[PDB]
């Protein structure tokens, strides 16, 4: 997605955790369950990255709630999901098949400016015809 | 009232014009009957011709009120561009109409425009302005028609075309896309009226084009609008919230008076009778005590138009120096009046300009009362100019760098061309300027990078060997496929290289023009020319034929030619050089033909293309072009018979026997002998006439480089096409450095075309009608 | 000629009037002698950085069209770009 700083320099340094656990010594005092947290919705909230979810849905590819996304972490200290790290590292892809949409950048970024675009044409033109019905009829009959 | 008026036919006579100008003291030269030169008539003449048209006007029915509470507001003139004024033995025709008949809380203002026409042709239209006093209602005969001013809207986003497409009265006619460019709209408008605040019938009906970009204007749109019983214009509002008037007047920071030092006063004059028998204005609220005391006058008023052809006089004799033809338009209006016999002074001053003709404002007043008695103002044309543009050589580190800095229009034409020189070669011509470097390496790398370096693989050049013809070879040799980076090379800077010198001086006289037309300061018709460089700046900002991008495109592969054409050694250097002789710094009788005749012996003894390739001033400057030792015997042949000094033959006739063609043979053989003897990077050796041209190894404008033309005929034909020549804008008016006549399209002109070119394109246009 | 067969010799006549015009000496004697006593033009600007050919329009009037400009009595003006900006915009001085 680019322009994040050192988000994913951050976030792919801790992939070395499953190649570590085995080479050193912390193998019977931690285990790793890395999640691979998906597309989140956030509160509800005006983001730019809730509004273009409902045309990233189109093509077959879901996006998650912050309580379907909280009770997929939870479903991974369930006591068999638990015992499974305890052998290995264990890596949990809840993204929703969002993998397979290939220009994903360009993809959401082409959401954005659809979405923006005709709230311009739709508001810039909601006032141009505002404007142009009290020259016509007047600014003297817009007491209503 | 809307149909139009005809006022019959008319003429003028040397009796009407002498008792016109004795009545107001028009005492111009033009107008008096002199011998050899035909009589001119005023402007002010207009409003006796038409006067049949022009005052039928407010006699309808259904234009109603008195002519006894009759005001006459304003009058102004106007002439046609490309008119000349009205001659002695002229004969006329108006045609008068109506265009506004609006009332108001006090009575009804009648605008009457009338034209003037001389043998089918329009020459001048008179507009004026009435005003029936009174307090009326008759609005169904009410109307108002206009043609609206010229507003220039651009589209800088996506919204602004979608704006206007909801629009209903916006008829695209042609689908185009409208993003990042302007549309300029023609609208013409006509109202019916209810009740003086809200209208009838509305209808704008206008157009609405585009200038694209191979120097063109299309129709891209349609406005109609026919409303009615609205109560404003939206078209009108429309484009006075989005988009900016074009083609107003220009008005300066500060005013000029005009006639300091001087006061200009013009007194009414004792009677109104005569004037009212030299222009048939015979109503009695001017002659007649009993109807201007019934008309509830002060007085028996002086004529208004009386007030306005003795203020036109003064115009005419401090604004324009006594001559007609600079005065192309002047209104008054007529606020407040005057009474016979009484003192007046006016005020004439320099307030802007418009399309090259000065705006002069006038202001008379009563000397005694203090109060405002005419305000109008004049058009008066400009002297009649010329506008040279300079050619190379001389060229200054930071040159249009001031005016860059402080004209919006003047960085517009720079930053246009920069972005081209960037994007297409892979360097900043605003970095040259700024400051000239020594080298200059333009870089291929990335994939904008590739497609720069084929703009240098794809531009070809022609010369000839020894022996052979035409190659049609890469002009740049070194640059090919594996090629990541080409450096550009000066020793005394890079203002000093042809190829960046040429799209710089282009540059900076196309932005210099651009200031000044964009003030107003440019005539209509002044002619123009360029000395070597500079006839490509005239004629790409009077001529307007190549646009910007295009201007720069032909003036750097010019100066590309113009260095390849010439077989360099191991260096930089060659044997073809340029000197600049003087025929009066030494050897004073000498003239244009004593000097063309000795550069002809040593272009037929001993060869070697030596030819004078601009003649700049008479006896003073001529800079000659050949090659080193050929160019070095003309700097020492000329410049020995000072010293030893035998004056040439014709000094007052040649003797009656032809020794000159060979007495002075032996003399330019005896240094032809030892140019040999000098080495081949032959030194300059300026002696006393001869200044030593330095950075110059190429013969321009001699024949050497004849050959090299017909791949850069072949590249200004794709640069310049047919559709962006204007005719008009040079036809009379360029005059070239080819053929030092102005440019005219005449079966005669093409043959001074022919026998200094042979080239067939004209060859096979000049045998047909 | 008609008018849109005007544009055709037009521009014909232009480009072979460019082209073969730096292999074609200028003649800048001889079109003085056409700004100057054909049109009898009372100014001339140069437009350039610097006045090197509004000089050698002087040097020209100076030199042939001393007694010509009297007799007329018209006033030249031989105004450059570079150095005479202040009556070229007609922004004189407030005096």
């Amino acid at each position: 997605f680019g322009s994040d700083g050192l988000y994913s320099e951050s976030k792919l340094g801790l992939e070395t955790l499953f190649n570590r656990w085995y080479s050193e010594s912390w193998s019977e005092q931690l285990t790793v369950c890395g999640a691979i947290i998906g597309w989140t919705r956030g509160t509800g909230l005006m983001s730019g990255n809730n509004i273009i979810a409902e045309g990233l849905e189109k093509l077959g590819v879901r996006t998650f709630s912050q309580k379907e996304m909280a009770f997929n972490i939870l479903g991974l200290m369930t006591p068999e999901l638990t015992e499974m790290c305890q052998n290995g590292p264990v890596v949990a892809d809840l993204n929703g098949g969002l993998q397979f949409i290939e220009n994903l950048r360009e993809y959401t970024a082409q959401l954005r400016n659809e979405i923006y675009e005709t709230s311009e044409v739709r508001r810039a033109v909601s006032i141009e015809t505002g404007i142009e019905t009290r020259v016509v009829n007047g600014e003297n009959a817009d007491a209503p | 009232a809307n149909k139009p008026i005809s006022g019959g036919e008319a003429s003028v006579s040397s009796q009407a014009i002498a008792e016109f100008t004795h009545a107001v003291g028009n005492s111009c030269e033009d107008f008096v009957p002199r011998a050899g030169r035909p009589q001119l008539a005023p402007m002010d003449f207009a409003i006796v011709l038409g006067w049949k048209a022009i005052m039928k006007a407010i006699f309808p029915k259904t234009v109603d009120g008195d002519i006894l509470k009759l005001v006459h507001l304003s009058n102004g003139y106007k002439m046609f561009p490309g008119a000349d004024p009205l001659k002695k033995g002229d004969v006329v025709s108006t045609v008068a109409h109506i265009r506004s008949v609006v009332n108001g809380e006090t009575g009804k203002t009648v605008e009457v425009v009338g034209v003037i026409s001389r043998d089918g042709k329009p020459v001048l239209e008179v507009n004026s302005q009435f005003f029936y006093r009174g307090k009326y209602q008759d609005f169904g005969n009410s109307f108002k028609k206009t043609t609206e001013t010229p507003v220039q809207v651009a589209f800088k986003s996506a919204k602004d075309i979608a704006v206007l497409k909801s629009k209903e009265w916006f008829h695209l006619e042609k689908d185009i896309d409208l993003l990042n460019q302007t549309l300029t709209f023609r609208c013409e408008s006509y109202v019916k009226f209810k009740s003086s605040t809200v209208f009838a019938s509305v209808k704008t009906t206008g157009q609405a084009l585009l200038e694209l970009p191979s120097k063109e204007i299309i129709q891209v749109a349609e406005i109609n609008y026919e409303s009615g019983s609205s109560y404003g214009n939206p078209v009108l509002d429309y484009l006075t919230r989005h988009g900016s008037t074009i083609e107003q007047p220009i008005m300066f920071e500060n005013a000029i008076p005009l006639a300091q030092g001087t006061e200009l006063t013009s007194k009414a004059p004792g009677t109104n009778e005569t004037y009212a028998a030299v222009s048939g204005d015979y109503n009695p609220i001017h002659v007649n005590k009993v109807f201007a005391s019934y008309a509830n006058l002060p007085g028996t008023i002086t004529h208004g138009m009386y007030s306005s052809a003795a203020v036109r006089a003064l115009v005419e004799q401090w604004a324009a120096q006594n001559v007609a033809t600079r005065v192309r338009a002047f209104k008054a209006d007529f606020v407040g009046m005057v009474l016979p016999n009484d003192e007046l002074v006016t005020h004439l001053e320099h307030v802007g300009m418009i399309n090259g003709r000065k705006i002069i404002k006038v202001e008379t007043k009563k000397v005694e009362t203090e109060e405002v008695v005419l305000i109008g103002e004049a058009e008066i044309e400009q002297p009649v100019s010329t506008f040279v543009f300079t050619g190379q050589g001389s060229q200054e580190q930071g040159m249009g760098m001031d005016l860059y800095n402080s004209s919006e229009v003047a960085k517009s034409v720079w930053d246009r061309a920069d972005v081209h020189f960037i994007n297409n070669y892979g360097f900043s011509i605003l970095d040259i300027v700024k400051n000239n470097p020594t080298e200059l390496t333009v870089h291929f790398g990335g994939a904008k990078g590739r497609s720069i370096r084929n703009n240098y693989i794809s531009m070809m050049f022609e010369t000839v060997a020894a022996d052979g013809q035409l190659k049609s070879e890469k002009i740049f040799k070194e640059i090919n496929e594996d090629t990541i980076s080409f450096t550009f090379k000066s020793p005394t800077g890079l203002l000093s290289a042809t190829q960046f010198t040429q799209p710089a001086l282009t540059l900076m006289e196309k932005a210099s023009f651009e200031d000044m037309k964009s003030k107003g300061l440019v005539p209509s018709e002044s002619m123009f020319a360029g000395h070597s460089l500079g006839e490509y700046s005239a004629l790409t900002s009077l001529g307007d034929v190549m646009p910007i991008e295009s201007l720069v495109d032909v003036v750097f592969y010019r100066g590309m030619t113009m260095q390849v054409a010439v077989p360099r050694d191991e260096q930089g250097r060659s044997n073809y050089g340029m000197i600049a002789v003087n025929p009066s710094r030494v050897s004073s009788t000498f003239n244009d033909s004593a000097l063309r005749f000795v550069v002809e012996h040593i272009a037929q003894q001993t060869g070697w293309l030596l030819e004078i390739v601009n003649y700049n001033v008479e006896n003073t400057q001529y800079v000659a072009a050949g090659d080193l030792r050929g160019l070095d015997t003309l700097s020492n042949v000329l410049n020995v018979f000072k010293i030893q000094k035998i004056d040439i033959v014709k000094l007052q006739e040649t003797i009656s026997l032809d020794e000159v063609k060979v007495h002075l043979s032996e003399i330019v053989d005896e240094v032809s002998k030892k140019s040999s003897s000098k080495p081949q990077p032959i030194d300059l050796e300026r002696g006393f006439a001869c200044i030593p041209l330095k950075g110059i190894s190429v013969p321009f404008h001699s024949s050497y480089l004849r050959s090299g033309v017909k791949p850069f005929q072949t590249f200004l034909c794709k640069k310049i096409p047919k559709s962006a020549v204007k005719p008009a804008n040079l036809i009379g008016k360029y005059i070239p450095n080819l053929t030092a006549k102005p440019f005219q399209l005449t079966k005669e002109y093409f043959e001074d075309v022919y026998e200094l070119t042979k080239s067939e394109k004209i060859k096979h246009i000049l045998d047909h009608w | 000629m008609r008018p849109e067969v005007e544009q055709e010799l037009s521009h014909v006549l232009l480009t072979e009037l460019l082209a073969y015009q730096f292999a074609s000496p200028v003649r800048w004697i001889e079109t003085q002698d056409v700004f100057l006593k054909d049109y009898n033009t009372e100014r001339v600007v140069e437009i350039g950085p610097s006045p090197t050919l509004a000089g050698m329009a002087s040097r020209t009037i100076k030199a042939k069209y001393e007694s010509y400009d009297a007799a007329l009595s018209l006033q030249r003006q031989v105004l450059c770009y570079a150095k005479d900006t202040k009556e070229i915009y007609y922004t004189p001085d407030p005096a």
